[PDB]
């Protein structure tokens, strides 16, 4: 009980003092990963039976 | 007086995030152009199996797929032809998970025993045979997938996961943070780190060179029962039983996306991304899967082929189709 | 026309199709259950008592044969506490055999409490289950010795009565048969508030020694069967 | 009274009609819009709704005919129709009964059931019942023809070459054999067998006497054999007694044929709203 | 995150009456099911009480039927716990546990020794 609980506040001690950014900067590289591969996303540009293995 | 400081811990913690809270996903992607109605077809049909589907995996070549059958059997399947190539009989027949070597050369799987068995699909006698046998876990294995040729990871139902080296057969490395049974776990892209959540409403990212928990990320309500990794190697979707989808970054350490809806009321049990990563793809326990946009959170297809429980559900590495398996022992590849 | 390795691969995929066909046929003609209890319970007795590596096993297979039929009992090994998730594993089995000691009345409600959970479960309301009562003798004893009372554990056991239709054995204690016609009455109050017709359970008494529960097991099975016949055809 | 009477008797005949259609096509679409196609109790039940609407999609051709005693449409248009009856009510008592055999070999032998119940037998044995009918009516299309009256009226009739007194009633008791001795015979036996082999089982058991969840299959079986033994063995009996010995008796006769409808009406609706299968499906 | 804070309790003599009060926190109150336990020194879990979402489905164990009193509040999303005439048998650890999946039936894992869906418990003697 007592171990646990100190190997917990150890770990949440560890995982306190780490790096992190804004909400802002990450959904904006999100959302350029997202542009720069949108032409490249058959599902979401969909191509004729000339390309489509599955027809 | 050892609660008190975890305590004022994680309230420090959760202060911290709401401090960097600039602005929502939403808010950010609210005035770009929708993806309009995703409407897919289904292409090919794959019938054989005779237990309930639980999972699946595609390989890197986009040609074979592994499936694994409560029946005792596994299969591989064509993409291309729908033709049977290789039949695994199994020591075992309650089978959860199954995976695909990058290289095809090897396939695991797992399920209410102890052990993630690895067999070999190029060996010198033709035929397949048993080629190892990882044993020593407490608990039934959730879901075993691969990251090289000498390294394999296992999720155990025993709130701990452990990477195992193929050529010794031992314990190389050991994860005891998770508190819940462990359901799911995603790998990311580099082959260093991998996101996995449990039985605990909560998802813990770990490394496979350091062996300690970095982050954790919570905020569900239940226990979750799927996770993929985004494409860009820097978040991660979980789906739970509160019928609401999570996405958490890594970067950010925050939950970024919710996708709900009120008419759901079923648990997600499957999701993954396509190549780009702009649309979700997850599997409802209403016989439909739902397709969420991860910029927009709206509802881009609706898929009703399936006529029982939706169990597996994977994108192929260039995101040409979908294979969804359920409970109907019918695996379908949607495009 | 096809190619060269495209006939191979059609042979291949036609002799694998003919093998899970011969899979099928022996899938379809053994019949698989889900072996439940307590530790208290008591069924590794129930388990030697059947007769046709690891240690850390999870799941134990028990194959055995009556009337010509193959019965393969599936028995939970090394599992942790938390049994709602691998459960749904489950879902496409014959029926659920749960055993529930009978000598134990502190842990009566926790039985009560399993049994109300299996039976209420989403993926679970179309199996049946079927209740073995055992250690009948050790109850009987207990009952008879008087060191102690039941109504301090249920209240209902002092306004309960032993029903018209009750089969009192040759030589027992009215004092026993109303006890266990109680328990009875409990367990099957919670099968019969949830039934709706789609399933149903077979209540039986197991005691110590006991070499007839393979035929009750295979009267089970059949009934089962039976219904889930007239269930997908309609007649029902 | 004969204008009156013909009134009433096609105004029957057009509600049975309407009833029927309708009955048939709400069974024809849950069938198939609700996408519920997947075992041989529900082709057979698509069959029976094929063959019951074909049978009312011809109701009215006689309910024409009969308004005014005559037959305006030619001998090949007749033997048409009188065909395309004879062919839909035998293919219709032949797949009732051969659902019967398949719920009888379901419950009792099911074993070799799991094995004979694939879609692609089901098609194979309802493309075997609609020849068998076909093989079966074939008599009733050579022989059945148009004749002219004193009156100059052309009817539908059966015009036998050799003299009718011999073969006339050699066809009566085949076509009774081909319709009610054979198919309502094993129907009963079939489900004679499946409730006996039901109660030894539920006794078999330990089961709780008089808990019964039985008695509904066991008043289906018995409508079953009741609301199609009461409407189609008259229809043979007054057929039977108007060729031996009764000269003519068109009232019985046309009571007969619409209490015979009514029975190829009323069979869909006790096959799939009383079935709980489908039931499950209307509430959707 | 799931968080479960109980209080209420204390040290009472035997007769008198006590309010429980359970707190819930990081997931709707109102669309899962909860549920009472206990445990007493030298014995595992024993189920006590459990209550639907709407309240309307309530059940209670034999040892201690018609004494004890649960109810629920979804407008601050608070359960209550009113146990009148406590025995000296009572002095144990009571537990809160919520269902893990929402809109159904389902009661396992409740009396599971690690569950993370359970509060701290408060002790009643
Ligand atoms: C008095 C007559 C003159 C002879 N010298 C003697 C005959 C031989 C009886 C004349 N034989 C008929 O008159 C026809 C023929 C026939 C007989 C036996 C079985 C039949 C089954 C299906 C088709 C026709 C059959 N007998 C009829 O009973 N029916 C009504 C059939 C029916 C079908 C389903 C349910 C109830 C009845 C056909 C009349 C008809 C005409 C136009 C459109 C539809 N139906």
């Amino acid at each position: 009980s007592i171990a646990q609980a100190r190997k917990l506040v150890e770990q949440l001690k560890m995982e306190a003092n780490i790096d992190r950014i804004k909400v802002s900067k990450a959904a904006a590289d999100l959302m350029a990963y997202c542009e720069a591969h949108a032409k490249e996303d058959p599902l979401l540009t969909p191509v004729p039976a000339s390309e489509n293995p599955f027809r | 007086q050892l609660r008190q400081e975890a305590e004022q811990l994680k309230n420090q913690i959760r202060d911290a995030r709401k401090a960097c809270a600039d602005a929502t996903l939403s808010q950010i992607t609210n005035n770009i152009d929708p993806v309009g109605r995703i409407q897919m077809r289904t292409r090919r049909t794959l019938r054989g199996h005779l237990a309930k589907i639980y999972a699946m995996h595609w390989g890197t070549d986009s040609r074979l797929l592994v499936s694994a059958s409560q029946d005792g059997k596994l299969i591989i399947w064509d993409s291309y032809t729908t033709n049977k190539v290789h039949a695994i009989p199994l020591r075992s027949s309650w089978v959860m998970t199954c995976a695909y070597a990058p290289s095809g050369n090897y396939v695991a799987c797992g399920g209410l025993d102890n052990i993630c068995s690895i067999y070999n699909l190029k060996t010198r006698e033709g035929n397949v045979r048993v080629s190892r046998e990882l044993a020593g876990h407490t608990g039934y294995l959730s879901c075993c997938r691969f990251l090289d040729d000498n390294q394999i990871v296992t999720s155990s139902g025993d709130t701990t996961c452990a990477l195992w080296d193929i050529e010794t057969g031992q314990q190389t490395t050991t994860f005891t943070g998770h508190t819940g049974d462990v359901m799911s776990l995603s790998l990311a892209p580099d082959t260093r780190l991998f996101v996995s959540g449990a039985c605990d409403a909560s998802a813990k990212l770990w490394d496979v060179r350091e062996g300690m928990c970095r982050q954790t990320f919570t905020g569900h309500e239940s226990d979750i029962n799927a996770i993929c990794f985004f494409p860009n190697g820097n978040a991660f979707a979980t789906g739970s039983d509160d019928a609401t989808c999570r996405l958490f970054d890594l970067r950010a350490d925050q939950e970024l996306m919710t996708y709900s809806h009120d008419n759901i009321i079923c648990g997600i049990t499957s999701v993954s991304f396509s190549k780009s990563g702009r649309l979700l793809l997850a599997g409802y326990d209403d016989f439909n899967c739902n397709v969420w946009d991860a910029l927009k959170a709206d509802r881009a297809g609706v898929l009703a082929g399936h006529d029982n429980r939706v169990s597996c559900l994977g994108v192929t590495d260039d995101g040409m189709a979908v294979a969804t398996g359920s409970w109907d022992s019918f695996l379908k590849i949607w495009n | 026309t096809l190619s060269a390795e495209d006939k191979a691969a059609v042979e291949r995929s036609k002799m694998i199709e003919k093998q899970l066909q011969k899979d099928k046929q022996v899938y379809r003609a053994t019949h698989r259950l889900l072996l439940l209890g307590a530790d208290n319970s008591g069924k590794s007795t129930i388990v030697k008592q059947m007769r046709i590596r690891v240690k850390t096993s999870g799941i134990f297979e028990t194959k055995f044969q009556v009337d010509k039929v193959n019965f393969h009992m599936f028995d939970v090994g090394a599992q942790r506490d938390e049994r709602r998730k691998w459960i749904q594993c489950f879902n496409d089995v014959t029926a659920i055999i749960f055993v529930v000691d009978s000598s134990d009345y502190n842990r009566l409600q926790e039985a009560l409490n399993d049994f109300k959970s299996i039976w209420n479960n989403r993926w679970l309301r179309t199996i049946s289950v079927i209740l073995f009562l055992n250690k009948q003798d050790l109850l009987a004893e207990k009952v008879l010795a008087g060191k102690s009372k039941i109504e301090d554990y249920f209240p209902e056991f002092a306004r309960y009565t032993t029903p018209e239709d009750a089969t009192p054995e040759p030589g027992e204690d009215p004092r026993v048969t109303r006890a266990k016609y109680f328990i009875r009455d409990e367990f099957l109050r919670i099968s019969t508030a949830s039934g709706d017709g789609r399933h149903y359970c077979y209540p039986h008494f197991t005691c110590s020694v006991d070499t007839e529960n393979a035929r009750r097991i295979f009267n089970d099975v059949t009934d089962i069967i039976i219904k889930m016949n007239l269930r997908d055809c309609g007649l029902f | 009274e004969g204008q009156g009477s013909a009134i009433l008797i096609s105004f029957i005949y057009s509600v049975v009609c309407l009833v029927g259609l309708c009955g048939n096509s709400m069974v024809i679409y849950v069938i198939l819009r609700y996408a519920k196609m997947k075992t041989a109790t529900n082709i057979y039940i698509l069959n029976l709704a094929i063959a019951d609407e074909l049978l009312m999609l011809s109701v009215p051709f006689l309910v024409t005919s009969t308004l005014l005693r005559h037959w305006p449409f030619g001998a090949l248009l007749c033997r048409l129709v009188l065909s395309v009856d004879a062919v839909n009510m035998f293919t219709s008592i032949y797949c009732l009964t051969v659902l019967s055999v398949d719920r009888y070999v379901a419950v009792v032998h099911p074993i070799k059931a799991a094995r004979y119940r694939r879609p692609t037998v089901a098609k194979v044995v309802n493309l075997g019942v609609w020849v068998l009918s076909l093989l079966v009516i074939l008599p009733i299309v050579v022989f059945s023809r148009t004749a002219a009256n004193s009156d100059g009226t052309v009817a539908c009739n059966m015009l036998m070459p050799e003299p009718a007194q011999r073969w006339l009633v050699g066809f009566v008791l085949y076509t009774f054999l081909m319709g009610f001795l054979l198919p309502v015979g094993a129907i009963c036996l079939c489900y004679v067998l499946i409730i006996a082999k039901m109660r030894m089982v539920a006794l078999k058991a330990g089961w709780q006497q008089r808990k019964r969840s039985e008695r509904k299959i066991t008043l289906m079986v018995m409508m079953y054999v009741m609301v199609f033994v009461i409407c189609w063995m008259p229809f043979y009996v007054v057929q039977l007694v108007n060729v031996f010995a009764e000269q003519d008796d068109a009232t019985v006769s046309q009571l007969s044929v619409i209490l015979g409808y009514a029975n190829s009406c009323a069979n869909p609706i006790l096959y799939g709203f009383l079935s709980d299968n489908f039931k499950r499906s209307f509430q959707r | 995150q799931v968080q479960l804070q109980e209080s209420g309790g204390g040290l009472v003599q035997p007769g008198g009456s006590l309010r429980l009060s359970c707190a819930a926190s990081g997931f709707t109150f109102s669309n899962y099911k909860m549920n009472w336990v206990r445990q007493a020194p030298g014995k595992g879990l024993e189920w006590v009480s459990d209550i639907s979402q709407s309240g309307a489905s309530i059940s209670y164990t034999g040892s201690v039927k018609g004494r004890f009193t649960i109810s629920r509040d979804n407008a601050k999303n608070t359960l209550y716990l009113q146990m009148n005439s406590l025995k000296p048998e009572d002095t144990a650890v009571y537990y809160c546990a919520r269902c893990p999946a929402p809109f159904t039936r389902d009661c396992f894992d409740v009396t599971s020794t690690t569950y993370a869906y359970r509060g701290q418990g408060t002790q009643v003697t």
